């Protein structure tokens, strides 16, 4: 009985085999036993008399079994932690699903079987006993989750028979099968109303948080399971309401459920209206107190933006833009993806090639938003999504050294300095594969792929700036910040490639230029940079 | 003493529901920014007291002189 | 820090010549500089905060690694609460390290700081100070934490807290009152502060400190129940 759930042995296949074996005898007692086992499955120790309430109302059994509580601790079968929780929670759904699937469009589509269970489930949902109020919603709601697929199969046959009827006792057989295909459907529909009206409408906003979490998760499952019947504000509103819940698990659950529909979206038209009626809140959740919710709130804005490229305004997206300079890397990464697929999506080598306007836009961004003066944080928040824009230094060097092409506006002094900062920070996060202070553990055993990436990036950095740097430190050799930001690259150069590449005249040029800086500058940081580089 | 945790409140008031619907200014927060300049990034690197008690006051860059100082740090 | 007696820590003693012990003149000048340019009451805010934190870290380094006399740590422990945000986590670490070196002398420094605050009040506020409001409450609040710092490891923590009470008693009964010996001894309200440290002793040490309290009390003063004696009554009830 319930000991199968207690030991975790409750399942679907063998349990349905046993249920069918019981049905082989009859369904007269396959309901008495079904109620008896499920009642004790809560965790109490009640009793089932042959006429416990047979002549009376079954609902009366509530207090009668409540008296026989066998109370030991405040924990129902699901609440009792450990394996007795995990295995039971995984197992419970299996029995219900097995019963529904074995129904095979019969018995429940017939009479007195589906109706029998409805009464018990409804009564438990109301009982202020912790047991029933908790595990009924675990199972009674789940039962709607169970039958919606059964009704979902009804449409398929109808459509299949619809073509068969599209076009005698064969035609009269079509007529008969069609009436019955409607009579079952309608009754299954009322059996649905049963749960939603009684088990869902009220338990949806239950006092304790876990039951509400079950309600929202099952409603999201319904949305993914039917893209019509269960895709109307009549059903698409409860989530919008509990979007302002004061707990965190519930809010995460609603956000996840909503993200389900936008995920692999079918471009549902009514969903677009829902997006607008709630954009303000879904955007204000980008700064939620719980940093475990802002991640899943920002990963929904990008999902909306993938299809509906109009609901978001300019200040709405700028609010997200400021979030990329955050402190929590998990939310900063998501802000980076939103920025990437909002603004950064869109002659193989040169200032005129690709990733040129794309790399010209980021300096504009950094010089517009003025929350930070250094670029390390912006560079890191995209190092897992924009791995080709912030790595092709061949164009960052080009944009600062190659002469402006006629028909193209040259960069301002300030824009160039910002680009030098971006270049240096990209060089740093390529060479030392550790994120900036504040974000990241600070200790990490680099994997083989990460070591390979480190070696390749450092080799390219050397092979590129070893020949590029003297010219940079000769043109931008009057400006403090520029020199103090370009004299750090030597520290990130594999100096072994110097010897086995015949690149030594450039070493002489680098040393000569450093001497030129030393004999001409008097700043307390420029000379520090020169000493450290030497 | 049956510890059923049975409480009368198993629902929510519509007044409280609308209050939550309107007053969403208590669940949101401000933005935690990271160092806005390099100097503050450095001072977050070395400002921790563990580093404050294991490094020279006058910055010495060469590992030779750093050892000259830190070898005087006993247990 | 570099040329000290620590230069021969399991290291070559050939370098014994260059061991420099700072003189008391320099040990006073460093403390004067610290108390004049570190403890003092935009971008220039954090600038100066971190600069002063580095300077205080250097002096606390010299205190913890035993280069200057520990007794100079009283003038730093005197400002734990007034700067719990500016410089508080430095001073807590200095206390945690200065406990390990010498608990006895650490207790001496703690109760010397507590006896220089009391003297700070006597220096201007007035001997008939409120005794129920303002900076006395701050002193009691400091004393509570400073008592919490001395956790009951029982690793000779008994002697530290006993020698701490001894110092408190000897400071309380230090200067007889000029008015007359028929009136309470001066600096007796301190015993009210000393009460926060009572719980640290166990029963036997409480009795021993009581018998040492009898060395200055006298029966007639024990039976003397007046408002001016409230602190002595409180201390006695603390030790009982």
């Amino acid at each position: 009985l319930f000991e199968v759930v207690k030991m975790g042995k409750s399942a679907m296949q063998s349990v349905v085999d046993d249920w069918i074996e019981s049905y082989k005898h009859d369904r007269d007692i396959a309901l008495l036993d079904l109620i008896n086992f499920f009642i004790q499955c809560s965790g109490c120790k009640g009793v089932v008399t042959a006429e416990m309430f047979r002549h009376m109302q079954n609902s009366e059994i509530i207090r009668k079994m409540t008296e026989e509580f066998d109370e030991d601790s405040g924990d129902y079968p699901l609440t009792m932690a450990g394996p007795q929780w995990k295995k039971f929670k995984s197992s419970f759904c299996e029995f219900i699903g097995v019963l529904v699937r074995q129904c095979q469009y019969s018995i429940i589509y017939d009479e007195y079987m589906m109706d029998t269970v409805i009464s018990l489930l409804t009564g438990l949902s109301d009982s202020q006993v912790r047991a029933f109020r908790h595990t009924s919603t675990l199972a009674a709601m789940k039962l709607m989750t169970a039958l919606v697929n059964v009704a979902l199969n009804l449409s398929i046959n109808m459509d299949n028979t619809q073509r068969q009827y599209e076009a005698n006792e064969r035609l009269e057989l079509l007529l008969q099968k069609r009436k019955e295909l409607q009579e079952n459907q309608d009754e299954i529909e009322n059996m649905m109303n049963a749960i939603f009206k009684g088990v869902f409408v009220h338990r949806y906003r239950d006092a304790i948080a876990e039951i509400r979490a079950i309600c929202i998760e099952e409603i999201g499952i319904w949305m993914k399971m039917y893209s019509d019947a269960f895709l109307n504000d009549s059903y698409l509103k409860y989530v919008g309401w509990t979007m302002h819940d004061k707990q965190g698990e519930v809010r995460l659950k609603c956000l996840t459920a909503l993200q389900g529909l936008y995920y692999n979206k079918e471009l549902n038209s009514k969903l677009e209206l829902f997006t607008s009626r709630f954009k303000d809140r879904i955007v204000s959740m980008t700064l939620d107190k719980e940093y475990d919710v802002a991640v899943q709130a920002i990963k929904l804005l990008t999902l909306v933006l993938q299809s509906s490229e109009e609901v978001l305004t300019a200040e709405d997206c700028e609010n997200v833009y400021h979030l990329v300079y955050s402190a929590h890397r998990p939310v900063a990464v998501a802000a980076g993806e939103f920025l990437y697929k909002k603004l950064f999506s869109r002659k193989r080598r040169g200032r005129q090639g690709p990733n040129a306007n794309l790399v010209k836009t980021l300096v504009f961004f950094f010089l517009e938003s003025e929350l930070h003066e250094h670029a390390a944080y912006l560079v890191d928040s995209m190092w897992d999504c924009a791995t080709e824009l912030l790595k092709d230094w061949e164009c960052m060097n080009s944009l600062l050294l190659e002469e402006p092409l006629s028909g193209e506006e040259a960069l301002t002094d300030r824009q160039e300095s910002a680009l030098i900062e971006i270049m240096l920070c990209t060089i740093r996060q390529a060479a030392e594969c550790h994120p900036p202070v504040g974000r990241g553990t600070g200790k990490r055993v680099l994997t083989a792929k990460e070591k390979k990436t480190q070696l390749d990036d450092r080799t390219k950095i050397t092979e590129l700036f070893a020949v590029a740097l003297p010219q940079l430190l000769a043109k931008y050799s009057v400006d403090a910040e520029k020199v103090t930001n370009l004299l750090q690259l030597p520290q990130y150069f594999d100096l072994e490639i110097y010897t086995t590449g015949r690149l030594e005249k450039h070493l002489d040029a680098l040393l000569r230029q450093i001497r030129n800086i030393v004999e001409k500058h008097t700043d307390t940081d420029v000379l520090e940079a020169c000493s450290k580089t030497y | 003493k049956r510890k059923l945790i049975v409480d009368s409140v198993k629902e929510l008031d519509s007044k409280t529901i609308r209050a939550q619907l309107s007053d969403y200014s208590d669940i949101v927060t401000t933005l935690d920014l990271a160092p806005p300049t390099k100097k503050l990034m450095m001072w977050k690197e070395t400002g921790g007291v563990e580093k404050l008690f294991s490094l020279p006051a006058q910055p010495l860059w060469n590992n030779r002189l750093l050892k000259l100082f830190t070898r005087c740090l006993t247990p | 820090m570099i040329f000290s007696h620590q230069i021969m820590s399991g290291g070559r003693d050939m370098l014994e010549p260059l061991v420099y012990t700072p003189d008391s003149s320099l040990q006073s000048e460093l403390l004067s500089f610290i108390l004049d340019h570190v403890f003092i009451e935009e971008a220039s805010k954090i600038e100066a905060l971190h600069k002063r934190r580095n300077l205080l870290a250097a002096f606390c380094k010299l205190i913890v690694y035993t280069v200057v006399e520990m007794n100079t740590a009283a003038d730093i422990f005197k400002q734990y609460m007034k700067y719990y945000n500016d410089y508080g986590d430095i001073i807590k670490e200095t206390m945690s390290k200065t406990r390990q070196i010498d608990k006895i002398q650490c207790a001496k420094t703690l109760i010397l700081s507590l006896q220089q605050l009391f003297n700070e009040m006597i220096q201007e506020n007035g001997y008939n100070f409120d005794r129920s409001s303002s900076t006395f409450s701050g002193i009691k609040e400091l004393a509570r934490r400073f008592a919490l710092t001395f956790g009951l490891d029982q690793l000779k923590t008994r002697e530290a807290i006993a020698m701490l009470h001894k110092d408190g008693i000897e400071f309380a009964f230090k200067e007889p009152n000029p008015q007359g010996e028929s009136h309470p001894p001066l600096n007796l309200a301190f015993l009210d502060i000393l009460s926060e440290f009572s719980s640290k002793l166990l029963r036997q040490d409480k009795r021993t400190v009581y018998v040492y309290l009898e060395k200055f009390m006298t029966f007639q003063m024990s039976l003397r129940r007046e408002d001016v004696w409230l602190p002595l009554m409180s201390y006695r009830n603390s030790l009982l």
